[PDB]
């Protein structure tokens, strides 16, 4: 019959979870934001919609750190999003406890994985509305991962999702044929300024704020940051040229 | 301890006990009933802890009268001082068990005979001819061993009273006031309001 | 009344729609696994179909080491796989603490298999969309295929295929066995096992493979590995002089 | 109590004596200190008698119900383990001494069991009050590569020495013998050096002796 | 969440009825037919054994008479799984009685008890009914013979003579018709059996498709005694009354 | 007992004695005191065998569970596993723990977790009731990055002396030697170290 | 999270059904076929080994578990169901008497506890019935020799012969005909063998029957020699070529 | 202070050619005052036999207790539970109260049904079982009581002796010691019949 | 369509919608218009209080949290008295434990993951009121916007309720201007007003109707109604 889509943990004929897929929808309704990974680190970027000349500029931040080394934007539902971060805090911090070292990248990966997989499982709850970007730098080099509704992930040289998906990915790929060598933490956030630029056709519409934070073992010694002031300006000129 | 005499004759059940309620140097009361009925043919006597003593014997006369408004009917004396034992020995292991000592007088209405029990804090239960709990015992179990009778009559029974009332207040150590006489028979529980001199 | 396809209890007909709708879940990911047993080793082959360009291809994995001695390949979506190979590895752990020696292939197998019975018998729990291959050479029973489904069953296996193309591949393997008349690859070292496999694979399914196409664990006497792109090539290289 | 176990070259055998206390008395002059945890898992027990048999019947319990859904032959690590977790989890309240032996398919084994849970593994053991004068005998006459049949006087020589020397132990002797390849074998009073001589006299009464107030039979069906 | 598979077994309709417990006894109507007649020095107990083959082994089966206390039986129609879990509480009940008092249980009291289960299971907990009913028969040294009956509901009543089961309505338009209240126990065996032999769906009453009990103070003792009949003592005595 | 780690040039050694004792009475005369929680992390226990014996035990598991999931676990890992326990615990544990372990990374690496449940990374470390009587010993004779056989002769030393003068220490000593090239079992025999 | 089914899935139905329950009767009709039949001195369960790939090794599989030594059981059903039955039934035969009484339960009680585990998961809440029927046969000291059978619903029945699943309506007409009160073991298991033979389709043979029984105590069997009170246990599954050697007095 | 000398009392257990005896003594004192003289030790639950001596509370209860047990034991099985079974029955009882037990000496008594064979056993407080061929013993003249069995006994005596023997064995030993006698009885039991005699002892 | 997808919070619409949270949202546009706006040195709340009768009182519509924060709110009052508490109580235990007083970006943080709570568990409901938080903290002056969504805002200046597209168009006009108002604190107020009074239609601002709260520099958070707000009207 139908109805397989008003219970969450329900499969339908098919297979699928359309709860799930119906997360995806809120996910892709949302602001673009994209991770790139370099050579001894890795770049996380988003787009800021200015809804209005109210909102104060520089002061909604939306990427956020987990522990000290792990950086996390997302798109889709915010407050789902924070949700999330608030798990891996905790569950950074269990781990750290423990085995006393900062927690390994995929080890986080699979710990945010299994709490998100976990909300796939029940009718009494709801799945996560966002798609996050994460990664850092530990003691084998750097990780990007991105996580889907479903709890899906896997490591990635670069990644995008939100309304501009598309035209961030076909960049990314561009950067990946263009440089099999690798790209270093500096170009990786100019770059990343630039594809958010791009990708912010999908949504011409309104007027937008730029976002970038990495974590590099040679820019920032394995700790995740902002990036701000002059290599940010320097950054939104680089992107401003190459789109005209 | 306060004075508890229990004593079965032919036809009925008397029960003793003290007047008295001394806390530390002073004689508080010196008309305290220590006793609680269960039921028109059951009274039970009571010694022990401060407190418990009264929460122990309201708590089981509740039980005992609720059982007789949900059944219409009068639960047997040996019925009854099972509930009791049971009640006690649950007591005796539970975090602040109760310190109360009990004797049982009832009237068994369906074997038409009085029946005596008595039942110490630990749920030690046994039926006997004559009983009392704490020191008397010492001096009153000797006493009826000597001038106690199966077959007596309860004018007989209360001049056994009489006789261990005035052996306690000869060679017991406090002056414990007198006591309270009841007797439990086929009509039910009277005071012998008369015993003061008797 | 129509509620009886949504949660799992009985149809009508006595059967379980959600489990059976779990079962179609198991093919989302389009690809075909198998394992064969050796003389004392046991391999697994799985595809391997990492499309995106962007994605780091040795994160992409669908076999877990759930213990030095057993490993494990699943056939259905990554997410339900993880929760699967997490929850052997827990229970291998406990096992080993509780009872002193390593758990067995087939235990683990009857433990996993009893979980989703439970997810077929109570209602809040909904079935994993996944078909566990667990594998090892067991210290008392050698060389070991156990399969478990979301409905809570399992079975040991000479071999066994899992996947959109099981039925191709399973005949195909049942035929070698008619003619061999053994329950086992007759073969001493694991490579010529693993080539062994990979070559039946092809046969099969009919189509070539690249280092990068497939996936390959082994199990062997205190030990489950897998191969890495360059075992595998060697592997490749190797069936090639032969065809 | 003296109870012993001693490795042979295809297996292990322990044995134990047979008396049992409550203070200077003798509580039982036969008891078994020898418990079957599985058909060849063997453990001899000291210390509070209800607790070595409970904690015996608890873990044998469980071995059973583990054998079943393994489809496989109990292993003497897993009696081990779950003792000595168990015994653990008590802090040692549980007062149970035991040698724990037996035959799996990983071969044969001997392991030692303290009351706070610590465990020993040795080619020869011995617990209880007779515990030091067994070892003596133990670490004057063992042995590398000994035959079943020497394992056994060796063992069952250890007991004697707590039978004659330690006031807590007596009576009888107790073996049992796991060999690798064979079904166990349990020697219940193996050697039985104390039997009670002959009585000087019968001290049967003339019937009527016994002075009886009243009498009557007892019901017994329903 | 969950709310959507609710069956609400415990609600009332708008008639001010309890729908499941009126689905429970539409159950019990199909159910062997069980029969409870009380005389003047006994009690008897007769039920038809619903479903029987040539194969099924009788002298080791039960299926509708269970022996409570060693003064108190019950007889059963409905579901026997349902019948046995409230038959085992009902045996510790009278034991903890038993403890407490040291007097065996009044039989009244055994049947509330039971009856209050049965009610509760009616008024929380969202859990069917138990498909059950009982026709109590014991004797106490304070009402003497009794004759109880209880149903789904968890509500009791007395009877002189009773059934329940299926074809009640013809079973009890018969019995209201030859019971006499001076009736011997040897009149009610007989009254109890023409019952079931008028109302059974069968072609004959034999002994194999019958289960049978009475509680009788057998006069040279002076104690009550319950003897549930074997197959040969109902092969007996159904060739006595005339139904050979 | 007496215990020590210590590390040197190609990794670390472990050493110990072989006597457990209730009371004057020795229970066992060859006790195996150095314990695997993982491939090349060892550990050296002292105090209740009871007690250590269970942590071990509970750090094995929690070790394999680490593997499963994240890999190879370091030897700072492990030594943070028995100490949460061995802090956590402090009211009802007497276990005076001694961990060590090679990495290729590290080479060779001691922790010493006392009694309180506190942690510390050293050079070498001695605990155990026949630790106090090689103090001295131990502090004029240990030199950081000595050789494999330097090592073996400094703890053959040290736990000589140590079983020498504590009762409470005796038996045979047991080494494990840890580094790039594997695990290797030593053990030294009374005639053998006595004279030394 | 947290089971939030804490209602019964098993309720009565306007005209007095209980749904689910007869859904799982169904799923047993489906079950390959089982049966039992008892002797005067032993009872046989057998069933067929329904292997589901030719690759898969039908002896990983038992469908004739033992529950305690003198105790076996076969079902029609659902073999995951009957897995953890056997599991939970194994071990109730400890927790709620062994440990208690130092013995073995006596065949109608464990059948009793298995019924009501039976009979929860008919009530419980959140969960559905077994689909499953078993056939329990066994032995005890004050019972001799028994042979049960437990529904879906926790019912369960003595039986002197009897089959369930596939085709039970054929092989209990089958037995009928054949058994009587004065079978010897070797009798049952032979009309066993026959009456399996209907309901085999393809190969019939010891790799494709599984067949157990309960009878004398097997000394040999016990694993260990001292205490004359144990003799062995009564239950004891046949081997394949032990079935064969029948199969050619067919 | 001790729990198992506040009353008082003893029991005693012996076997026989095709029987078994047991006794007890009917005191119930506190401390040195003697309360009832009519406090018997022996019950039974159907053909088993149960004496428990120790603190008179726990006596009551394990005796309610088994009654009980017993009781639900013969509802589910269908016949009445042996010598052998109850003896389990009474050991797991107690062993469930291992840190908290019933301050009590359990003897049972009594001939298998089946078998014909005479069976008794004795327990410590926490279960410990101990199964004689010929003599149990238990109470606060539990001394005397293995001095008198000891010397007294011999195997196989015909019910009519050793009811003199299991009596003189009881007798002294409650004689030399101040918390026991003040009565006493004695069951000889076969499996057809069981006599009970209320002896006459001394009264101080 | 949306009826089969709105019958709780657990739920997503085919689109990725959660109507229940929608609804919720609905609530607050039927709410009395209320606005918030700061300069650099203070920060405001205009209120417009609604009553029943003429015989009823104006129901409050500010809440103070601490001596440096407070809000307003459009919606269910029972809602704003529960997440204001909730507030309340959060900038205590910043000063008992920390001494510390609670930022507004913290507040806010807050704010928002106590809302989402209630968006993705079964039996929950989402609130059904917005807030706009003004605070003198450590980095100045500040003012959020709290959706029951649980999107949480920091802006120069907004309005929620009913016609409350008005004040903020003529606020998203005056930012230039209002943002510099500095030191004085009535000249902020009574932009306050003007870009209330843009959301009027109804009726105009009396002295019991209007509700007026600041925080600043050296200013706690102080409420005033009635013939305190006559100097404004």
């Amino acid at each position: 019959g139908t109805g397989y889509d008003l219970s969450n943990s329900v499969f339908s004929p098919d297979g699928r979870n359309f709860q799930v897929e119906y997360a995806v929808k809120a996910v892709e309704n949302g602001t673009t934001s994209i991770g790139i990974k370099c050579n001894d680190g890795v770049v996380f970027a988003v787009e800021k919609l200015i809804t209005s000349k109210l909102l104060v500029p520089q002061k909604n931040v939306k990427i956020q750190v987990v522990d000290r080394h792990i950086g996390c934007v997302y798109s889709g539902l915010i407050p789902d999003g924070r949700h999330l971060v608030n798990r891996g805090r905790e569950e950074a911090a269990s781990f750290k406890k423990l085995y006393k070292t900062p927690i390994p990248i995929p080890a986080f990966a699979d710990r945010l994985g299994q709490y998100v997989q976990a909300h796939t499982l029940y009718n009494s709850v709801r799945p996560f509305g966002v798609s996050t970007i994460f990664g850092g730098v530990d003691k084998n080099g750097a990780h990007l991962y991105m996580l889907e509704p479903s709890g899906s992930y896997w490591g990635y040289k670069g990644a995008a999702t939100g309304k501009g998906r598309q035209s961030a990915k076909a960049e990314l790929e561009k950067l990946v044929d263009h440089h099999p060598e690798g790209l270093s933490a500096r170009e990786a956030v100019k770059q990343a300024a630039k594809i958010i630029y791009l990708a912010h056709e999908d949504n011409k519409e309104k007027d937008f704020e730029l976002e970038i934070s990495w974590c590099s073992l040679s820019e920032t010694n394995g700790l995740h940051k902002f990036v701000k002031g002059d290599l940010l300006q320097e950054a939104i000129d680089f992107a401003q040229k190459e789109i005209n | 301890m306060d004075i508890i005499l229990g004593i079965r004759v032919q036809d009925s059940v008397i029960l003793a006990s003290s007047k008295a309620v001394t806390r530390g140097i002073s004689v508080l009361k010196d008309s305290d009933d220590k006793t609680r009925q269960l039921s028109p043919h059951t009274l039970m006597s009571f010694a022990g802890e401060a407190g418990d003593t009264v929460q122990f014997a309201e708590y089981i006369q509740a039980n005992i009268q609720l059982y007789s408004i949900r059944e219409d009917y009068e639960l047997s004396p040996q019925a009854v001082s099972s509930f009791v034992r049971q009640e006690l020995a649950k007591s005796i292991r539970s975090r602040r068990p109760y310190q109360v000592n009990v004797l049982i007088g009832g009237y068994d209405k369906k074997k038409n005979k009085p029946e005596l029990y008595q039942i110490d804090y630990l749920g030690t239960k046994v039926e006997l001819p004559y009983g009392a709990h704490g020191y008397s015992g010492f001096y009153t179990f000797s006493l009826l061993d000597h001038h106690y009778r199966p077959d007596m009559t309860t004018e007989e029974g209360l001049d056994l009273l009489k006789l261990c009332v005035q052996e306690l207040e000869k060679r017991m150590p406090m002056d414990f006031k007198g006591v309270i006489v009841k007797i439990v028979d086929k009509d039910g529980i009277r005071q012998v309001d008369d015993f003061q001199a008797q | 009344a129509g509620y009886d396809r949504h949660i799992t209890i009985f149809s009508p007909e006595g059967r379980l729609y959600q489990v059976e709708y779990a079962f179609k879940a198991t093919n989302q990911t389009n690809i075909n696994s198998l394992a064969v047993r050796g003389k004392d080793c046991t391999v697994v082959i799985s595809q391997k179909k990492v499309p995106d360009k962007l994605l780091d291809p040795t994160t992409v994995s669908y076999i877990f080491c759930i213990s030095r001695t057993i490993g494990m390949v699943v056939n259905g979506p990554i997410p339900d796989a993880r929760n699967a190979a997490l929850r052997a590895k827990a229970e291998a752990a406990e096992f080993r603490y509780k009872y002193g020696y390593d758990m067995p292939c087939d235990v683990l197998a009857k433990r996993m298999a009893n979980l989703s019975q439970i997810y077929t018998q109570r209602a809040y729990m909904r079935p994993l969309g996944v078909i566990l291959t667990f594998v090892s050479v067991d210290e008392e029973l050698g060389p070991s295929i156990y399969k478990t489904d979301p409905a809570g069953y399992y079975v040991g296996y000479k071999a066994t295929a899992t996947g959109p193309k099981q039925q191709e591949i399973t005949t195909n393997l049942e035929n070698h066995f008619k003619k061999s008349k053994i329950d086992h690859i007759n073969e001493e070292s694991w490579e010529k096992v693993v080539e062994f496999a990979i070559t039946h694979m092809i046969d099969a399914l009919g189509t070539e493979f690249s280092k990068n196409d497939l996936e390959v664990g082994v199990a062997t006497k205190d030990k489950f590995f897998t191969l890495s792109a360059e075992n595998i090539e060697e592997r490749l290289v190797a069936i090639a002089e032969q065809d | 109590t003296t109870i012993v176990g001693v490795k042979f070259n295809n297996g292990v055998v322990i044995a134990a004596d047979t008396r049992s206390t409550q203070g200077p008395i003798v509580a039982d002059k036969n008891c078994a200190k020898l418990h079957r945890i599985s058909p060849k898992i063997w453990c001899a027990g000291a210390g509070t008698a209800a607790d070595t048999e409970a904690v015996t019947q608890l873990i044998g319990s469980n071995i059973e119900l583990h054998s079943l859904y393994t489809s496989r032959e109990p292993r003497v690590v897993s009696a081990l383990q779950m003792l000595k977790q168990h015994l653990f989890k008590y802090q040692g309240h549980i007062g149970a001494y035991l040698i724990v032996a037996g035959v799996d398919p990983t071969g044969s084994h001997l392991f030692s069991i303290h009351a706070h849970g610590s465990t020993d593994v040795g080619y020869y053991l011995s617990l209880g009050s007779g515990s030091l004068a067994a070892m003596a005998v133990l670490e004057s006459h063992w042995k590398q590569d000994l035959t079943k049949e020497e394992a056994i006087k060796l063992a069952s020589d250890a007991i004697q020495a707590g039978i004659w020397n330690d006031l807590g132990s007596g009576s009888n002797v107790d073996v049992c013998v796991m060999e690798i390849g064979k079904d166990a074998e349990y020697l219940r009073n193996y050697l039985t050096p104390n039997v009670r001589e002959e009585k000087q006299k019968s001290y049967k009464f003339p019937r009527g002796t016994t002075a009886v107030l009243k009498e009557s039979i007892v019901n017994i069906c329903d | 969440g969950s709310r959507r598979y609710d069956s609400r077994t415990t609600i009332f309709s708008p008639e001010g009825r309890l729908y499941q417990v009126e689905y429970a006894l539409e159950s019990i109507s199909h159910a062997g037919t069980a029969i409870g007649i009380m005389a003047s020095d006994g009690i008897v107990l007769a039920a038809e054994r619903k479903v029987t083959s040539t194969l099924l082994e009788q002298d080791t089966s039960t299926e509708k008479l269970y022996k409570l206390n060693d003064k108190i039986a019950v007889a059963v129609a409905g579901l026997t799984a349902d019948a046995e879990i409230l038959i085992n509480t009902a045996r510790i009940h009278a034991q903890n009685y038993l403890k407490t008092y040291n007097e065996d249980i009044p039989v009244e009291i055994l049947v509330r008890r039971l009856s209050d289960i049965k009610q509760g299971y009616t008024q929380h907990g969202g859990l069917r009914p138990f498909g059950v009913s009982f026709i109590y028969a014991g004797y106490d040294d304070r009402y003497g013979y009794q004759l109880y009956t209880s149903n789904p509901s968890g509500n009791y009543t007395g009877w002189k003579a009773i059934s329940v089961g299926a074809n009640t309505s013809a079973a009890q338009t018969l019995l209201q018709m030859d019971y006499k209240d001076d009736m011997k126990v040897d009149d009610a065996i007989e009254l109890a059996l023409k019952t079931l032999s008028k109302t059974t769906d069968s072609s004959a009453l034999t002994y194999d498709r019958l289960e049978f009990a009475t509680i009788r103070k057998g006069a040279n003792d002076g104690e009550v005694y319950q003897k549930i009949f074997k197959p040969q003592e109902i092969k007996d005595i159904l060739v006595k009354t005339g139904i050979t | 007992t007496s215990i020590m780690a210590v590390t040197f040039k190609d990794g670390v050694i472990l050493g110990a004695d072989s006597r457990t004792t209730t009371g004057a009475y020795i229970a066992n005369r060859v006790t195996d005191k150095l314990t695997r929680v993982h491939d090349k992390i060892w550990c050296c226990r002292s105090g209740s065998a009871a007690d250590t014996q269970a942590i071990a035990d509970i750090v094995q598991y929690h070790l394999e569970l680490y593997t499963s999931q994240y890999g190879t676990p370091s030897t700072e890992t492990a030594a943070s596993v028995f100490k949460e326990l061995c802090y956590e615990n402090k009211d009802n544990l007497t276990a005076g723990i001694i961990v060590a372990g090679y990495d290729d990374k590290n080479k060779g690496e001691v922790y010493t977790i006392p009694l309180g449940g506190s942690v510390h990374k050293l050079p070498y470390a001695i605990a155990g009731s026949g630790s106090t009587f090689i103090y001295g010993y131990c502090d004029k004779n240990f030199r950081e990055n000595m050789s494999k056989e330097e090592t073996v002769d400094f703890i053959k030393h040290s736990l000589s002396q140590a079983i020498k003068w504590d009762g409470s220490s005796g038996g045979v000593i047991r080494m494990v030697v840890l580094t790039a090239a594997g695990v290797e079992r030593l053990i030294f025999y009374p005639d053998e170290y006595e004279q030394l | 999270m947290t089971d939030r089914y804490s209602f019964s899935l098993t309720t009565f139905s306007p005209s007095g059904k209980l749904g689910q329950i007869d859904y799982a009767l169904t799923a047993v009709k489906q079950g390959v076929t089982s049966l039992g039949i008892k002797a005067t001195n032993g009872v046989v369960i057998a069933t067929e080994k329904k292997s589901s790939s030719p690759l898969a090794m039908s002896e990983t599989l038992s469908k004739v578990s033992l529950l305690t030594p003198d105790i076996g059981a076969v079902y029609s059903g659902m073999g995951p169901d009957y897995r953890v039955l056997v599991d939970k039934s194994r071990k109730v035969a400890h927790t709620s008497y062994k440990r208690i009484y130092g013995e073995y339960p006596p065949t109608k009680l464990l059948v009793s506890e298995v019924a009501k585990i039976m009979q929860e998961a008919t009530q419980s809440g959140g969960v559905r019935p077994f689909g499953v029927s078993l056939l329990i046969a066994g032995h005890d000291e004050f019972n001799g020799f028994s042979l049960y059978q437990v529904d879906p619903s926790g019912s369960y029945f003595p039986w002197k012969a009897t089959a369930i699943g596939k085709g039970s309506v054929a092989a209990k007409t089958f037995l009928e005909k054949r058994w009587n009160d004065e079978l010897e073991l070797e009798d049952a298991i032979h009309i066993a063998l026959l009456t399996l033979k209907e309901s085999v389709e393809g190969e019939f043979n010891g790799d494709t029957i599984e067949l157990a029984i309960i009878g004398d105590e097997n000394p040999d069997l016990l694993g260990y020699t001292g205490i004359p009170t144990d003799k062995g246990p009564r239950f004891r599954k046949l081997t394949s070529q032990e079935i064969n050697d029948r199969l050619e007095a067919l | 202070s001790d729990p198992s000398s506040i009353n008082g009392g003893i029991v005693v257990a012996m076997t026989g050619k095709d029987c078994v005896a047991i006794a007890c003594d009917l005191r119930l004192g506190s401390q040195s005052l003697g309360v009832s003289n009519k406090f018997e030790k022996i019950f039974h639950y159907g053909h088993v036999f149960l004496g428990i001596t120790g603190l008179a509370t726990d006596v009551t209860t394990l005796n309610e207790m088994f009654r009980y047990k017993t009781n639900l034991y013969k509802l589910k099985e269908e016949r009445a539970i042996e010598p052998e079974t109850f003896t389990q029955l009474v050991s797991s009882s107690l062993y469930e109260r291992r840190f908290g037990p019933y301050f009590v000496g359990p003897v049972v008594a009594g001939i298998n049904s089946k078998s014909g064979k005479p069976f008794i056993a004795g327990f410590d407080l926490i279960g410990c079982i101990d199964e004689a061929k010929d003599f149990i013993v238990s109470g606060t003249a539990s001394d005397q009581l293995f001095g008198m069995c000891e010397s007294l006994y011999e195997p196989n005596l015909e019910p009519e002796d050793l009811f003199e023997t299991i009596s003189q064995a009881l007798l002294n030993a409650a004689d030399r010691d101040a918390l026991s006698g003040w009565g006493a009885v004695v069951y000889i039991i076969k499996k057809d019949e069981v006599v009970k005699r209320y002896l006459k002892m001394r009264q101080d | 369509f949306r009826n089969n997808y709105d019958g709780d919070t657990v739920t997503f619409s085919p689109t990725g919608r959660l109507f229940q949270v929608e609804y919720a949202l609905e609530a607050i546009k039927q709410g009395s218009v209320t606005v918030g706006l700061r300069s650099n040195t203070h920060a405001v709340l205009v209120a417009l209080k609604r009553n029943a009768d003429e015989l009823s009182s104006y129901q409050k519509k500010i809440i103070k949290c601490d001596e440096h924060m407070g809000l307003s709110l459009a919606g269910l009052a029972p809602d704003a008295r529960v997440l204001s508490n909730y507030l309340r109580q959060q900038c205590n235990y910043s000063s008992l434990v920390f001494n510390r007083k609670l930022a507004v970006e913290r507040a806010g943080h807050l704010l928002c993951d106590k809302a989402q709570k209630n968006t993705q568990s079964y039996g929950g409901r989402p609130y059904g009121v917005g807030l706009l938080i003004i605070g003198y903290d450590k980095s100045g002056a500040h003012l959020l916007e709290f959706q029951p969504s649980g999107n949480v805002t920091e802006l120069y200046g907004t309005a929620i309720g009913a016609r409350s597209q008005g004040a903020k168009t003529y606020l998203e006009r005056t930012l230039d201007t209002f943002i510099k108002i500095d030191g004085n604190p009535d000249e902020l107020i009574k932009a306050g007003v003007e870009a209330i009074s843009q959301s009027l239609r109804d009726e105009s601002l009396t002295v019991d109707n209007l509700s007026i709260a600041i925080v600043g520099k050296d200013t706690p958070f102080t409420i005033y109604d009635g013939e305190a707000v006559a100097k404004y009207i």
